[PDB]
């Protein structure tokens, strides 16, 4: 299933923000009457209410979910320096169009 | 068209340092398999290695206009402010 | 009972004693579009009823994709039943018979074979994607089969963790999904009691990956459990819609206090969930322990070291708990077998509900006459013997008991298809492991051994020496038509019997597989698409016959029709040459063939109602409108037969002695067709002067039927014959940039785009288009390759359309190995299908 | 034939010798009628000979049928590999003077009714190759003139016996 992770661009925007890349939702119920005698008790409030919705590292910590390994980790075991290919994911990509034949071969 | 018919007919009937360029695949007749559509990654993801400014110049410009359409004037001025930063 | 089993939260004796109480049983099917999250619904559920079965951190054990091709292919290919005792919100336990159906559009026959034995439906709807092709198709199919529909809007983390929508716009997205579902439901159903809304408990919100599942009542019960003094059932009625909390007066109004005030769902349900997820994924080191303290969750230090995704799953598991919103939803809105046994008999029993056995079965009485209905056949891993799987609608099936398996052609006078067999064992089937039991009462699902021989697709299993007038349950009616067609032959022709046996075994496996032996000695398989036939051939080669099988190129089934009325009225005499018939053929009116096929009209109607229909709907005079004799090659095939013989010209009473034979001749000659031995569609046959021989020894039998067939052929041939292509309906979801590439890919395959439109709240687009079925092989591969994987299509059969050319034209020159221009596609399709069927090289147009 | 040797599963198409050196469209095409006609003809001819004096084994024969299904007639005569293909049949093409092709013509009307593409038998090519192998292998201490003399003898024999078939 296609990932629809909308990559962020401004650090000065809310973490949860209706991006312009996202197609608008075109706006348009057995509820009880207001006079119905249901009262929420005095010491009842939504669960986390003093907790702010987003923090200054909520946008960045969501972008880490969609990072390539090892950046989608937060702990792990060390490797040897020679066991880490830094270009093995470069040539697993599609053969680039327009490069001379030597590069594609 | 001619290579397509030939493909159908074919289907149904010394120390060399450099690689020989006759070892190459990817020479198709189908224009869908030669001129592929390139991923734009919502215009915010890029390719590894290549120079960032070059990619930003060479991208398809679809999402720039789609921003310019959908973005409201407040989001437009905020995006311009980041651009000037 | 005496079988080694994985440890369960409940105990198997409780499961065995819940089966005898048919008000604590829920036969549910899980369905939705592809990859919309159904597998782990049950999997995350099997975890909570199976403490030691735990999903691997980095990889989900699907536990319902038990097969091989499912495991590496990563698609659901077969339905898999799961039986679990699941606790409720109030702690009560119910026995859930869940059927996990695949969501690929090709494998819908599994969905129908799971809908037959179910009393309700849970439709899974990805929250980011929305309502897709198979969501609408399964909604139509499930309100047609008269099932109680609920909805689980799954994958709601994607709104938070991928789209990052503000909680209020997530609310708008969920409300929009619910409204789309409601509109579809009202489209396909007259009565209004299938209104879906989270205020009725009808809609559940879930995220199976992270062990989230709630209704409004279960979240309100979370509140009530923490702050003890709220009545969670009246709280739940204020947690959706345009109802706002007024925190100064502590009361819920219908109008927002002042402004910038949030609806009750956002304020009380969605903001806490956003904050849990955001605290876990963003501030895990900084301020996650403080909020886990607030919620009352304590994770051991070895668990706060977990990666972010296992940590999120564990945190949400602790906060939410078990999936009791699901059980609430299904117990309240899905009938028990006892209560849903009346629609089941009303709909799927050939004997009518008014029959005596249609009364003893509608009580779901486990001490009555045995009536078990099996729709699936599951193969033991050795691939030798199958096990039937259905539900016991009445009586009680015992291991060792001799039973009487009735086929699909069994009738009360033609009793040769029934066959006595001997039940060997009875397994209650959880997904992977079978729990062998000794008996299974009414209202339950059982895996039977011993009755696998005399059944091909479905069965009705009854008792011998009683139940003398037990008819069958109607054979499954499917969503689609099987159109794609491949022919097979063994590499070494010495082992043909092995491949024939393998073909029988795959015919048992797949509910809508149709293997037939054409006239030319050619063995043909009909399928729904490329994935379907790929898996059918995979099974045939590797499971049921261990030989090497050749595969022909895929082709489609065509159909034959006309485009005017036959120029000169045609005729045909018997070899006796005393009986003479005369017909002309003309095309049915627009939109009537679908009415005949979709049982909007039947010939079981009395002549009055039939004539009244035809009159008011397609401008027919009472004479002809009541004159209809038969309907297509089937009882519901898309062709009519009308007798325009005037009562003065021909004795109507004497003509009535050959009505029963003209009808059969027309049926057979429409079943075959003269062009390329394909069905005839959308053709009206009017008789004009049927001179009948008085001598009964001269008419009737093998003299008049072939004459009727031959006049049918000639009359069809004098009206300009045409061929017909199956047309596929393609829905593609691609980003906005790759939308034009979809147009580029389509146009090369005679494809025509009906519409492209954004997906609300999603960055993607949906291109819907029509493509000929024959111009579709590799279209998915072309689209997914040209777009670098970013565009994906599921395609499904829609209608029958005319091939561009004219099939009967010898002026056309066709070369052997190159694609034709459209002007003469019909001629090629006609002659190559004739060559492949084994017939002559070309037609003989004559009288 | 089928009365004497019935085929229920259509297995007559497994032991059929073909001329593998021609293209797939220019070989024999093993339709059921043609395969059965070839087998029937061979069985008829074989039954005439008493098995004690001499026999004709199937594995060393090649029965090629020309019918509505097979448009080429094929045979192997005196080392040559011929393939006749009538002009009124699947040719539908103007032909220039190709070296290997023989322009057969009807003797009464002097019209090109067919062609006969020629080749060299695989047996003959292998025999010549083995002769050259004998040349190289048996050399040892012989002068160079003897080696080239043997090569020229082999080449002249081959290329004056198979004049256009080599080309
Ligand atoms: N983001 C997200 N992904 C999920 C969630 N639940 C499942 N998935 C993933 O989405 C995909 C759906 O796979 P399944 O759940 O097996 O699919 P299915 O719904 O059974 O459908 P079929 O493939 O037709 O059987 C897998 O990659 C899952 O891991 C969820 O709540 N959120």
């Amino acid at each position: 299933p296609n990932v629809v992770f909308i990559k962020t661009e401004d650090p000065d925007l809310p973490a949860f923000y209706f991006d312009p890349l996202i197609n608008p939702i075109s706006h348009r119920e057995p509820l009880p009457d207001d006079d119905e005698e249901f009262e929420l008790p005095e010491f009842v409030e939504p669960f986390l209410k003093d907790t702010p919705l987003y923090t200054d590292n909520t946008a960045n910590g969501i972008a880490l979910l969609w990072a390539p390994r090892p950046f989608n980790l937060r702990s792990g075991r060390t490797r040897r320096a020679l066991d880490i290919p830094l270009v093995k994911n470069w040539y697993r990509e599609h053969c680039p169009a327009g490069q001379p034949v030597k590069v594609r071969v | 068209k001619s290579k397509e018919l030939h493909a159908i007919k074919e289907r149904y009937l010394k120390f060399v340092f450099e690689w020989d360029a006759s070892e190459d695949t990817s020479i198709d007749y189908n224009p869908l398999y030669k001129e592929r559509h390139q991923v734009q990654l919502l215009g915010r993801g890029f390719i590894a290695g290549i120079d960032l400014k070059q990619q930003k110049r060479e991208q398809s410009r679809f999402y720039g206009d789609l921003m310019e359409k959908r973005r409201t004037l407040e989001e437009k001025e905020q995006e311009e402010a980041r651009l000037r930063k | 009972m005496e079988q080694t089993l994985p440890v369960t939260v409940y105990e198997m004796d409780f499961l065995a004693d819940l089966m005898d109480n048919s008000e604590l049983i829920r036969n549910v099917t899980l369905c939705g579009h592809l990859h919309h999250g159904k597998t782990c619904f049950v999997d995350c559920l099997i975890e909570q009823t199976h403490p030691e079965i735990r999903k691997r951190y980095d990889q989900d054990l699907c536990y319902t994709d038990i097969l091989f091709t499912e495991q590496e292919r990563g698609v659901g290919i077969k339905s898999t039943p799961v039986t679990v005792v699941l606790p409720d919100t109030k702690g009560k336990s119910y026995l859930f018979n869940i059927m996990d159906t695949p969501g690929h559009v090709n494998f819908s026959d599994e969905v129908t074979a799971g809908l037959r034995i179910s009393d309700g439906v849970v439709l899974f709807i990805d929250a980011a994607e929305g309502v897709m092709l198979n969501t609408e198709r399964l909604i139509k199919h499930a309100v047609q089969e008269r099932l109680a529909v609920t909805v689980c809007i799954n994958k709601i983390d994607r709104l938070i963790l991928e789209l990052k929508l503000p909680p209020t716009d997530a609310y708008y997205k969920l409300r929009h999904i619910v409204d789309e579902v409601n509109g579809l439901i009202s489209m396909y159903s007259t009565d209004e009691n299938l209104i879906l809304s989270p205020l009725l408990g009808n809609v559940c919100f879930s995220s199976s990956q992270y062990s989230i599942c709630f209704t409004l009542g279960s979240f309100a019960k979370i509140y009530a459990d923490t702050f003890g003094d709220i009545n969670y059932q009246e709280f739940a009625k204020r947690l959706w819609g345009d109802i706002y909390f007024n925190p100064k007066t502590r009361k819920f109004t219908k109008k927002a206090p002042t402004s910038s005030s949030q609806r009750s769902f956002v304020e009380f349900i969605l903001e806490p969930l956003y904050k849990i997820l955001a605290q876990v994924v963003g501030d895990v080191d900084t301020s996650l322990p403080r909020t886990l303290d607030e919620l009352g969750i304590h994770l051991t230090k070895e668990e706060l070291k977990l990666n972010i995704r296992p940590l999120l799953r564990l945190v949400c598991k602790k906060f939410f708990g078990e999936f009791t919103g699901f059980v609430d939803m299904c117990v309240q809105h899905i009938p028990s077998p006892k209560v849903g046994a009346k629609p089941k008999i009303e709909h799927t029993y050939t004997g009518g509900v008014d029959s005596d056995l249609g009364e003893a079965m509608s009580d779901c009485d486990p001490d009555g006459p045995l009536m078990c209905h099996t729709t699936k056949m599951y193969s033991t891993d050795d691939g030798v013997q199958f096990h039937a799987f259905g539900r016991v609608l009445s009586g009680t099936i015992h291991a060792g008991q001799p039973v009487k398996v009735l086929g699909e052609n069994y009738t009360l006078e033609d009793e040769e298809d029934s066959q006595i067999c001997t039940v060997g064992r009875l397994w209650i089937s959880v997904a992977r492991y079978h729990i062998e039991v000794n008996r299974v009462p009414a209202g339950n699902w059982v895996l039977i051994e011993g009755v696998d021989q005399p059944i091909v697709k479905t069965a009705t299993i009854t008792e011998p020496r009683g139940n003398e007038e037990a008819q069958i349950f109607r054979p499954l009616k499917f969503n689609t038509t099987s159109v794609i067609k491949i022919a097979v032959e063994p590499v070494n022709p010495s082992e043909l019997p092995k491949m024939l046996d393998g073909l029988r075994k795959v015919n048992k496996s797949y509910p809508s597989l149709t293997t037939k032996v054409e006239e030319s000695g050619e063995h043909v398989i009909l399928g729904t698409g490329e994935l379907y036939l790929d898996c059918v051939m995979h099974d045939l080669r590797k499971m049921y016959s261990e030989i090497d099988i050749k595969v022909a190129d895929p082709v489609v089934t065509f159909c034959e029709t006309v485009v005017e009325t036959s120029s000169l009225k045609c005729f045909a005499e018997t070899p006796n040459k005393k009986n003479k018939i005369t017909m002309i053929a003309e095309p049915l009116e627009k939109g009537l063939a679908e009415d005949i096929e979709n049982e909007v009209v039947q010939i079981t109607w009395n002549r009055k109602k039939l004539g009244e229909f035809f009159q008011t709907k397609y401008d027919w005079d009472l004479l002809a409108a009541r004159s209809i004799w038969a309907f297509g090659p089937d009882a519901t095939g898309p062709n009519i037969l009308v007798d325009d013989t005037l009562p003065s010209e021909v004795d109507k009473a004497l003509l009535g002695s050959v009505k029963d034979s003209i009808v059969q001749g027309f049926q057979w000659g429409t079943r075959e067709g003269p062009l390329c031995d394909e069905l005839i569609r959308n053709v009206k046959f009017k008789i004009l002067d049927a001179v009948v021989a008085q001598e009964p020894l001269h008419r009737g039998g093998g003299q008049i039927i072939p004459t009727a067939r031959r006049v049918v052929y000639s009359a069809f041939l004098m009206a300009t014959p045409r061929l017909m292509e199956p047309y596929y309906f393609v829905e593609v979801q691609a980003p906005a940039d790759c939308v034009s590439a979809v147009y580029t890919v389509l146009a090369r395959r005679r494809g025509h785009v009906t519409q492209d439109a954004p997906i609300p709240g999603s960055p993607l687009y949906t291109i819907k288009a029509f493509i000929p079925a024959i111009d579709s092989f590799g279209f998915e591969t072309d689209l997914r390759t040209h777009t670098q994987g970013q565009a994906f299509s599921l395609s499904v059969f829609h209608h029958w359309q005319i091939v561009p050319g004219d099939p009967l034209d010898k002026s056309i020159v066709i070369r052997p190995l190159e694609p034709q221009p459209a002007p003469h596609l019909a001629r090629e399709f006609m002659i190559k299908t004739r060559r492949r069927k084994g017939l002559s090289e070309d037609v003989s147009i004559s009288k | 034939y089928l009365t004497e040797h019935p085929d229920p599963n259509n297995e007559n198409i497994v032991g059929y010798n073909n001329k593998k050196c021609w293209p797939r469209d220019a070989r024999m095409r093993l339709m059921k009628h043609d395969v059965n006609l070839g087998r029937a003809v061979f069985w008829d001819i074989k039954n005439r000979l008493p098995r004690s004096v001499t026999t004709v084994q199937w594995e060393n024969s090649f029965v090629s049928v020309y019918s509505k299904d097979n448009p080429n007639l094929l045979f192997n005569m005196c080392g040559f590999e011929c393939r006749i293909l009538p002009k009124c049949r699947t040719s539908y093409e103007e032909f220039t003077h190709k070296d290997g092709v023989w322009n057969l013509q009807n003797e009464v009307t002097k019209e090109r009714t067919a062609q006969c593409f020629l080749r060299v038998d695989d047996e003959s090519m292998q025999r010549f190759h083995n002769r050259v192998r004998q040349i190289l292998m048996a050399s040892g201490s012989t002068t160079f003139t003897k080696i080239v003399n043997k090569w020229n003898t082999a080449l002249i024999g081959l290329m004056t016996y198979f004049r256009e078939a080599v080309v």
